[PDB]
C-alpha cells in the first residue's frame, strides 16, 4: 500500500471535556455535516497526487456518525462513500464501507482486495460529524470531528499487526460501546450515547501498546492516532486525524516507508500497517 | 526463463442458513396499517410469506448466527482456533444482542458483530472485520475472503451475513411488505486441489440514484398518536420511477465483466444464483446475460427479500436440491442500494450444506 497523498479538513471549533479520558477535540457545530469537510479533504488529496476523480477505482469509508453525514442530515444509510462518489464524479469506482474498523486494518484489507483486482488508485476516507452522539460526560471521552482522505496505490505488500494494549496485562479493559438512544422524541435528538468507562491508565496503555507493536518493525519510523488528551500539549488531540500532520512530516523528510498504528476502542487493541510513501 | 507466481485456490467449503421460526402471510395483521395493498401488488413481487426475528423468543441477529456458525463449525470439523479471519455484514445499523461477551448491552449502533462473535465462538486467532454493501454484502465478503486466501494471508475465513431489517421497516407503509430477516454463514478455505476456485469477479458502483432507497431517521409514514422518530427504510417514489432501466442492465454489466476476466462466456456456465428483489428483476438479469429459466431459481416466495442473505440462501437451496452439482461453474450476481453491483464466477467442488 502506497500513500499517494493525504487530505484533512477539521472544524476550527474545539470543545474541552474533563475526565481521565477527556481532552480538547474538534467538534462539528449546528447543522454542519460531514460532506462539508470530506469533499475538500478528498479534493486536496486528489490535487496533490494529480489524480482525477474518474480515475478512482475504489472508495472505502469509515464513519460512525449516525446522522449529519450529507445535505439531508437525517440520512444514515447507504453510508457516505456513495454520496461521495456522486458529488466527486468517480463514475468508475467501487464503493463499500468497513464500519467500525480501524484505519490500519482497513488499509490492510483494502490493499489486499485492490491489488488482487488490479486497481491503481484507491481512496480510503475517515470522517466524523458527531452531533448525533452524546459524549461520555463521566469519563470525558468523545470522538474528534473532521475528515481524513488517503489516496492510495495498492501493492499487496502491506504487513499487518493486531497487538495488545500495554500496562497491566491482567487488567481487562472495558471497551467502547455506542448504545441506541431509547427515548428519541425529535428527529434532531441524539441517536446514540458514547459509553467508555473512566479508566485512568488507558491512555498510557494505548501508547505503550503502540511502542510494543512498533517493535515488530524496528527498521520503520511510525505514526499514531491520539484519542485522548491526557499528557498531550494543551490537552488537545485529534484522534485518527493526527495522522495527517505526521504523514505530511514524513513526506517533508523524504521517508520511503512508514508504519501507521491505529487504536481500536471497540476491540481494545492497537493495529498497525506498513505503508510506502510518495515524495512531497 | 523465470516462473510465474500463482495464487492459491479458493474453496467454498461449507454453507448454512438460519431463518426465523415464524412466518407471516400477506394477510397477517402486521400489515393492518399498510395502505395501497392489492392482490396485484402481492403477485407482482412474488412474496407469499416472510419471517421476522422474534426477540421475545430469543431470536435476534446474534443468537441465530451463533447457532448457525456453531452448527457449521461442528459439521465441518473446524477447530475455532483454526479460523484466520471473520468477516460479518449486517444491513441494519441497529443491533440488539451481544451474547455473553457484552451481556448488559441492548440496542446499539456499535460495535458491529465480528469482534464480539469471534469471542463467543472462540475464534481466538481470527481477524474480525465488518463490511457493508447492503444486498451485495455476501458477495463482497467472499471477494475479501478470496483475496486474503489467494495472497496467502489467510487459510480459513468464516463469512457471516445477518439481516435484522424488520427493525427498520415502517409498518404504516408499503415499504414493509417485501423485506425479511435471516442469517447465513459460510466457510472459505485454501483449496488443496483444482476442484474449487473463484475464477473472477467484478464489482462497480453508481451513486446517481443514491437518494432513492435510504435509511433515514423520520416519523412513520402514517403515524398514530405521539409516534416517536425511528431509523426507517425510506423510499423516494419520484426518484425510483426515473431509474427504470438502471438496475436491470447494471447486474448484467457486472456479470459480463466477471465472465470476461474469467475468459468464459455465458455458454460456459451451468447455473446462476441471483439476488431476489423481485421476479421481474431476476428474469431481466437472466435474460440480459443469456440464462434460461431452468438455470436459476426464484426463492423469495417463502422467505421474502432478505437483503444480503437471499444470495447465500439461493446458493444453498440450489445445492441442497441438486440443481447445483460438484464440478459446476456458476455465476453469482446481485444489486444493492448505494448503488452497487457485484458478480462472481465460481468453479465449485463439493460444498457441505449444513
Amino acid at each position: 500500500m502506497l500513500i499517494q497523498a493525504v487530505g484533512v479538513n477539521l472544524p476550527p471549533s474545539y470543545v474541552c471535556l474533563e475526565g481521565p479520558l477527556g481532552g480538547e477535540r474538534p467538534r462539528a457545530q449546528g447543522d454542519e455535516m460531514l460532506m462539508q469537510r470530506l469533499l475538500p479533504a478528498v479534493r486536496e488529496a486528489l490535487d496533490e497526487a494529480a489524480v482525477k476523480p474518474e480515475e478512482i477505482d475504489l472508495i472505502v469509508g469509515l464513519a460512525l456518525s449516525p446522522d449529519h453525514l450529507i445535505e439531508n442530515r437525517d440520512i444514515m444509510a447507504p453510508k457516505i462513500g456513495h454520496p461521495l462518489q456522486k458529488v466527486l464524479g468517480a463514475n468508475r469506482a467501487h464503493v463499500f464501507d468497513l464500519t467500525d474498523s480501524s484505519l490500519a486494518r482497513a488499509l490492510y484489507v483494502v490493499d489486499t482486495l485492490a491489488s488482487d483486482q488490479g486497481y491503481r488508485n484507491v481512496l480510503v476516507v475517515r470522517g466524523e460529524s458527531s452531533q448525533g452522539l452524546e459524549v461520555d460526560s463521566e469519563s470525558g471521552f468523545a470522538l474528534a470531528d473532521g475528515a481524513l482522505a488517503l489516496l492510495c496505490r495498492p501493492t499487496g505488500k502491506a504487513a499487518f499487526r493486531r497487538g495488545a494494549l500495554g500496562g497491566d496485562p491482567a487488567q481487562e479493559w472495558l471497551p467502547l460501546s455506542i448504545p441506541l438512544n431509547t427515548d428519541i422524541r425529535q428527529v434532531g435528538d441524539v441517536k446514540g450515547h458514547l459509553n467508555l468507562p473512566a479508566q485512568p491508565g488507558l491512555p498510557e496503555a494505548v501508547r505503550a501498546g503502540f511502542t510494543r507493536l512498533a517493535g515488530d518493525f524496528p527498521q520503520l519510523n511510525w505514526v499514531r492516532e491520539e484519542w485522548f488528551g491526557q499528557g498531550r500539549p494543551d490537552g488537545r488531540c485529534l484522534g485518527p486525524f493526527e495522522l495527517a500532520s505526521q504523514l505530511r512530516a514524513a513526506q517533508r523528510d523524504r521517508l520511503d516507508e512508514l508504519l501507521l498504528i491505529s487504536f481500536d476502542p471497540f476491540g481494545m487493541v492497537v493495529e498497525g500497517v506498513t505503508l510506502e510513501l510518495a515524495g512531497e | 526463463l523465470y516462473f510465474q507466481g500463482h495464487m492459491h485456490k479458493v474453496k467454498l467449503a461449507a454453507i448454512t442458513c438460519e431463518l426465523p421460526a415464524r412466518s407471516y402471510e400477506n394477510d397477517d395483521p402486521v400489515f393492518a396499517a399498510v395502505p395501497d395493498l392489492s392482490e396485484s401488488w402481492w403477485q407482482f413481487w412474488g412474496v407469499n410469506r416472510r419471517g421476522y426475528f422474534d426477540p421475545r423468543n430469543g431470536e435476534n441477529e446474534f443468537s441465530l448466527v451463533v447457532r448457525a456458525a456453531e452448527r457449521l463449525l461442528r459439521s465441518s470439523d473446524t477447530a475455532p482456533d483454526s479460523v484466520d479471519m471473520l468477516i460479518c455484514s449486517a444491513s441494519s445499523p441497529i443491533m440488539t444482542d451481544a451474547g455473553d461477551v457484552l451481556p448488559d448491552l441492548r440496542g446499539r449502533l456499535y460495535p458491529r458483530m465480528a469482534n464480539v462473535l469471534s469471542k463467543q465462538l472462540g475464534l481466538s486467532r481470527a481477524l474480525p472485520l465488518d463490511s457493508q454493501m447492503e444486498a451485495a454484502s455476501f458477495l463482497l465478503n467472499l471477494r475479501l475472503a478470496a483475496s486474503m486466501i489467494r495472497q496467502g494471508k489467510a487459510e480459513k475465513v468464516l463469512v457471516v451475513c445477518s439481516e435484522y431489517i424488520s427493525n427498520l421497516l415502517d409498518f404504516t407503509s408499503r415499504t414493509s411488505t417485501l423485506f425479511a430477516d435471516g442469517c447465513a454463514v459460510a466457510l472459505l478455505t485454501r483449496g488443496d486441489d483444482d476442484s474449487c476456485d473463484l475464477l473472477a469477479s467484478a464489482e462497480h458502483s453508481d451513486a446517481t440514484f443514491y437518494e432513492v432507497a435510504t435509511g433515514r431517521w423520520r416519523l412513520p409514514e402514517n403515524p398514530t398518536g405521539e409516534a416517536k422518530p425511528r431509523l426507517y427504510f425510506s423510499l423516494f417514489s419520484d426518484g425510483q420511477n426515473k431509474m427504470a432501466s438502471f438496475v436491470p442492465t447494471n447486474v448484467p454489466i457486472a456479470m459480463r465483466r466477471a465472465l470476461e476476466k474469467a475468459g468464459l462466456g455465458s455458454d460456459d456456465i451451468d447455473y446462476f444464483v441471483f439476488h431476489q428483489p423481485a421476479p421481474f428483476l431476476v428474469k431481466a438479469w437472466a435474460e440480459g446475460i443469456g440464462a434460461r429459466p431452468e438455470q436459476y431459481q426464484l426463492t423469495m416466495g417463502d422467505t421474502g427479500v432478505m437483503i444480503s442473505v437471499s444470495i447465500p440462501y439461493t446458493l444453498m437451496t440450489g445445492l441442497r436440491e441438486g440443481k447445483i452439482r460438484p464440478g459446476d461453474r456458476i455465476v453469482m450476481a446481485g444489486a444493492a442500494t448505494g448503488w452497487g453491483f457485484a458478480a462472481q464466477v465460481w468453479q465449485l467442488g463439493e460444498v457441505l450444506v449444513c
